[PDB]
């Protein structure tokens, strides 16, 4: 379901921006077909295929518009074994490798460090991220975008009041409306809080465009 | 209330434009007005046909939401030191013709909690203003005088654009219970959709292997 | 060259404005400040100088398109719980006992 | 560290003087050991702050709040590693 929803709402850079670089490939290991290799061990015919299976299952998980091309073994491991998985993405030229252990029904992992790129955001985190992004940006600080951004800042220091407390709610209410058409808030609620009592604690319930 | 007891004040502010993003001033009345009137209205036409027998009529242009108020200025009673002169020079600059735009300024009213028909504010121009001087000084000093004011809605077109996607979405999403027929799924589906969606498109659009290629928990979506 | 002023000038004409526009029991705080071109030090060096539970001082800062504002309120008093910790508690007070 | 408008992950638990003429008691074996009193919850918040967000107990509680329940209570009969058979929980609710 992770993907019905991401199609509808977008997938973005995560905010803060993070950055990855995965492990190194040592390319002078795997020179040995996969297949080859485990006809020569004498596996089971009806084996293969759902070894096969179990690589392209657990690839597709990592990336669902891959699509494999080769498979190779580890020489330092002849029966734990480590498989370099060489993949082209949709129907593209561009060709990527990814290291993966097999394990034998047959079990595939693969390496915890090996995306290089950004961080992502998907469906629903990344509405419920395009909204803290305009609680902390102030007008005029987007450099010809000076209008957006909510504006809290005006409301500091001023005294805790059940005017101030309707004047917060509402800026909120129609700051989300004029800047977030993805999103509906649902709920505000605004408290003073009794160990700190200088600071406001403002609840904020949304809801997805189309959701129900 | 919840914390103070303090007294709100209505408060009047103008714009150039529709968005509100160049403020021209604001005015704060001295004395709330004990009453105000919002009105709505709807027009519709009469359907003639030569061979059809139904009762019907379709939905003509209503007219824009109206607004109307009274404001009372004194200056003669103790505590009142704003001149009634200045207060109504304000009232009437921010109700008229901009010198820019060559249109009168767009016009914002809060009051506190009370709402404006599910809004804090009333987005509108003003349509009439009228003054009454009732008390003079012996130098004709202005010291009373209450002005009447009626405006006529006119709301920001960002804010109409994400209400009407909000609530007709572009693609709406369901979930499957138990007992569902692929037609039950549409027509729930299809409530909140413009044109709604048939049982074919709805399938197809979702890639279902057959008219019951779905199960309990399941999630499906339609589009336009 | 331009004349390096005290904060302290502008701040008192804001406490005497803001006693007459907005009440002797409203905080003196973001105001923002006239004929002032740019305070001597960025607001980045005063992380140190704010204490929620000690001594602390009120910053002077500049904002893009807000222009210089003051963006504090409490006095020299650093006890947690004194009733003192700010400017305009402490003057409302003194406007009653007055 | 000057005042400023800022984003938590925290949550406050400001008191509640609603009342309802129909309260439930949930009693059974939770995540985490407590003492012999009843706990009031308002929310799920509540329960998360007294107890792991896991087991039957923790399902349980957080269906009643999602079908528009607002007040509840808990009381444990221990931690759910006491668990053995249907005789037991018999014996326990006997207490």
């Amino acid at each position: 379901t992770n993907k019905i929803l991401a199609d509808i709402y977008g997938r973005g850079w995560a905010f803060p921006p993070q950055f990855f670089i995965g492990e190194r490939i040592p390319y002078e290991d795997y020179s040995s077909d996969l297949n080859k290799y485990l006809s020569e061990k004498k596996i089971e015919a009806e084996q293969i295929v759902k070894i096969q299976a179990c690589i392209k299952e657990s690839v597709m998980c990592y990336d669902f518009h891959a699509k494999i091309t080769s498979t190779q073994v580890s020489k330092q491991t002849n029966l734990p074994l480590n498989i370099l998985v060489t993949y082209t993405l949709g129907d593209s030229e561009i060709s990527q490798k990814i290291q993966g252990v097999l394990r034998v029904p047959p079990q595939f992992s693969i390496k915890d460090n090996s995306r290089t790129g950004i961080a992502i955001a998907e469906g629903t985190q990344n509405v419920l991220q395009s909204i803290n992004i305009l609680f902390l940006t102030e007008p005029g600080e987007r450099i010809m975008r000076e209008d957006y951004g909510c504006g809290l800042n005006d409301y500091l220091f001023a005294n805790i009041s059940d005017e101030l407390m309707t004047d917060i709610q509402t800026h909120i209410e129609e700051r989300v409306l004029r800047y977030e058409p993805r999103a509906e808030i649902t709920s505000i609620q605004v408290n003073q809080r009794t160990n700190l009592p200088s600071t406001l604690h403002v609840q904020v319930t949304y809801a997805l465009r189309g959701s129900d | 209330s919840l914390i103070e007891r303090g007294l709100s004040k209505l408060t009047l502010t103008a714009f150039k434009d529709r968005e509100g993003k160049i403020s021209v001033g604001s005015l704060q009345a001295m004395y709330n007005p004990d009453a105000i009137q919002l009105d709505y209205q709807t027009h519709y036409q009469q359907d003639e046909s030569v061979n059809h027998t139904r009762k019907s009529s379709h939905y003509v242009s209503s007219p824009p939401a109206g607004l109307s108020l009274v404001l009372l200025f004194d200056a003669s009673m103790p505590g009142n030191n704003i001149p009634v002169e200045t207060q109504l020079t304000t009232l009437k600059a921010l109700c008229a013709v901009d010198p820019s735009t060559h249109v009168p300024h767009f016009l914002k009213i809060k009051w506190g909690k009370m709402r404006w028909e599910n809004k804090s504010y009333f987005a509108g121009r003003a349509s009439g203003l009228t003054i009454n001087y009732t008390l003079f000084d012996r130098d004709a000093t202005p010291l009373r005088a209450s002005a009447t004011l009626s405006l006529v809605a006119d709301e920001s077109f960002v804010i109409q654009a994400t209400e009407q996607q909000l609530k007709s979405p572009p693609v709406t999403t369901v979930s499957v219970t138990d007992m569902l027929t692929l037609p039950l799924i549409a027509l729930g589906a299809g409530a909140s959709l413009a044109s709604g969606i048939d049982y074919l498109s709805l399938a197809w659009q979702n890639d279902l292997d057959n008219l019951d290629d779905f199960t309990p928990g399941q999630t499906l979506q339609a589009q336009e | 060259n331009p004349i390096v002023l005290s904060p302290t000038a502008a701040v008192a004409a804001v406490i005497q404005r803001n006693d007459n526009q907005q009440g002797v029991w409203t905080a003196p705080a973001n105001i923002a400040l006239s004929k002032v071109i740019s305070p001597v030090r960025a607001y980045i060096e005063a992380n140190a100088l704010f204490n929620p539970d000690g001594t602390s001082l009120n910053l002077v800062r500049s904002f893009p398109g807000k222009g210089i504002r003051i963006w504090g309120c409490r006095t020299l008093e650093n006890t947690h719980d004194s009733p003192w910790s700010y400017i305009q508690t402490r003057r409302l007070v003194s406007y009653i006992e007055a | 560290t000057q005042p400023s408008v800022t984003i938590t992950e925290n949550l406050i638990f400001p008191k509640q003087n609603d009342s309802f003429i129909g309260i439930p008691v949930f009693i059974g074996y939770t995540s985490s050991p407590v003492d012999k009193t009843a706990i009031k919850l308002h929310s799920l918040a509540d329960f998360a702050r007294s107890f792991p967000e896991s087991g039957l107990m923790y399902y349980s509680v957080r269906h009643f709040f999602e079908n528009g329940g607002q007040q509840a209570y808990v009381l444990s009969l221990g931690t759910e590693q006491q668990l053995s058979d249907f005789s037991s929980l018999i014996t326990a609710l006997q207490q």
